[PDB]
This record gives C-alpha cells, structure tokens and sequence, in this order.
C-alpha cells in the first residue's frame, strides 16, 4: 500500500533463480506455476531506512512460448538481477551474454546486480574474486548467498532496494 | 488513315493522359491514408508491448490468490483435524 | 503546321503520360511497401495477444486444477473430522 519496486531475475536453469525467491518471500500458501506456466510472480512488502516499499518479482523459465512477454518485464525492471550457480562453470560464462541481452531491452537506468548463488556444496568452481571482476567491468554490484543458510539472501533484495531507491533521490 | 487517324489518336493518347494523371492523383492520397494506418497499426502494438506486465501481473496475483486461499481454507481444517483427534485423544483414555 | 504542331502535341503528351505511368508504377510500390509495415505491426499485436490469451487460460485452467486439488483434499478430512466430532458423542454417551 505504498511505494513500487519491479525486479527480476535473469538468469539459465539449474541456478536456483526460483529456489531463492521461494525462500526469499515466507509463503507456503502461494503457488507455483513456473513449472508449468514458466512463469510467477510475487509480491514481497519490505523496507529499510522506513521506507514501506513492495517488491513484485518475475521468475522466469526463459522457455520459448510467452517469450514475447517475458520480454516486457525486462522494459519495466526497475532492477534487474543477473544469477549464476558457481558450481557450473557454464553457467559463469553466458553472464556478459545476459548482459548483452539487457542492455538491448532493459531501459538501462535499471539496476542492475551481479549474484552468485549455491555457494552451499564446494564444488565452488568459480571464486567470489572472479564474480567481482564481471561485476566491475559491467559497472555493477556483486553479491553471493546460499539458500541453504538463509544468509544474504535477504542482502540480495535489500541491496538492490537501496540502489535503486537512492538512484531516485539523485532526483 | 492519316491525318483523321492520328487526330483521333491523339484525342485518345488525350483521354488516357486524364486518366493516368487522375489515377495518380488517387494513389497519392491512397498512401496519405495506407500511411495514417500504418502509423497507428505501430503505436498500439507499442501501447500493447507495453500494458502487458501490468496486465498479467494482475493475472498472476489473482491466480495466487485463488489457489492460496484454497490452500489455507484446507490448512485449517487440517488443524481442526488435529485437534479433534486429541480431544478424542483424551476421551478413549 | 497545323498538322505538324499536332503531330509534336502528340509527341509532347505521349510523353506526360509515360511519366505518369513512371509516377504510378512508383506511388503503387511505395504503397504495397507500406503495407507491409502496418501488416507487421498487425502481425505483431496479434501473436501477442494470441499469448496473452494463450497464458490466461492455461494460468486459470492450473490454477484451478491447484484449487481443485486443495478442496479435494480439504473435503476427505471434514468426512474424517465428520468421524471423530460424531465419536465424540459415542465418547459422551
């Protein structure tokens, strides 16, 4: 009953991209159609600095069909959060191609945020280091977390809320 | 075969020339419209494009709902479950 | 002269028209060309909402199978609470 914030997830399958806003949002109740629709969204009233703002995010299977809606969520973002699993190094990679493919859609005064994410098992192919150097050469944010701890997960949306809603006091 | 011919030649080069000029005259304004089209035709595409989230947004919340209250609805119950069997729980003994 | 002023009239108008005709074949391209724009953005449009639709039926369509799911459910435990809440009078009695 307040003030807006449209995020999304961008990122392949196997992240963890859904896992993370299930444990993000404390809802057993709410369903979960990215399954079989390929995608949900979710809303989620958070705050810091009293700030009473609710986050609506759009997880999606990327999967061909509704492409051409999935498509417009990037042209609202009002923050975007690129995700990667760093025990798939596979997965590292396509991120300067995501990349690219927000640039072209997503009105670029988007925030964006670098994520690596199922830092749980230690098949940790990749090293917090290497993820803050795309991070740096893209100009945004970087974070990491496991939903298997609950620890930053939280952090993950906090972080993206201040960035976003400091990029609005600039005006 | 001659001169008659060719004057009536001409008075019928005369005629398709009115013809042409008008028929040109006609597509001219043709585009004026096909174009006054064309250009709506791409805006609300554009509107549309736009609108969508918004739109299924709502979509997707009210789904939620539904199937969120119909979960809880049950929950409850499933509660009430519990309980009666520890209320007959008691009794028995 | 006479004759030859008609014979150049001729001349000077067969030519008008082929530049008519020029003016036509063109205003007829530039047309069927701007046709085939606002044909894609009508093209557009619609695969969007054949989606739109698309997604509102199949969202609904799940999100009722869910809520059916839930109720189906939610009635097998009020027949086994009717159960209980009736022998907690065979308890009573």
């Amino acid at each position: 009953g307040s003030s807006i914030m449209k995020i999304l997830l961008i990122g392949d399958s196997g992240v963890g991209k859904s896992c993370l806003l299930v444990r993000f949002v404390e809802d057993k109740f709410n369903p979960s159609f990215i399954t079989t629709i390929g995608i949900d969204f979710k809303i989620k009233t958070v705050d810091i600095n009293g700030k009473k703002v609710k986050l609506q995010l759009w997880d999606t299977a990327g999967q061909e069909r509704f492409r051409t809606i999935t498509t417009a969520y990037y042209r609202g973002a009002m923050g975007i959060i690129l995700v990667y699993d760093v025990t798939d190094e596979r997965t590292f990679t396509n991120i300067k191609q995501w990349f690219k493919t927000v640039n072209e859609h997503a009105n670029d005064e988007a925030q964006l945020l670098l994520v690596g994410n199922k830092s749980d098992m230690e098949t940790r192919v990749v090293t917090a280091d290497q993820g803050e150097a795309l991070a740096k050469e893209l100009g945004i944010p970087f974070i990491e977390s496991s939903a298997k701890n609950d620890d930053n997960v939280n952090e993950i949306f906090f972080t993206l809320a201040k960035l976003i809603q400091e990029k609005i006091d600039s005006n | 075969s001659n001169y008659n011919q060719l004057k009536e030649d001409y008075n019928t080069l005369k005629r398709e020339l009115s013809d042409r000029d008008d028929e040109v005259k006609r597509l001219r304004e043709d585009i004026a419209k096909e174009n006054e089209l064309r250009t709506k035709a791409e805006e609300e595409a554009d509107k549309l494009n736009k609108e969508v989230e918004d739109l299924t947004a709502s979509l997707f919340d009210e789904a939620n709902n539904m199937v969120a209250d119909a979960r809880k609805e049950k929950y409850a119950i499933e509660i009430l479950n519990k309980r009666l069997t520890e209320q007959l729980r008691e009794k028995d003994t």
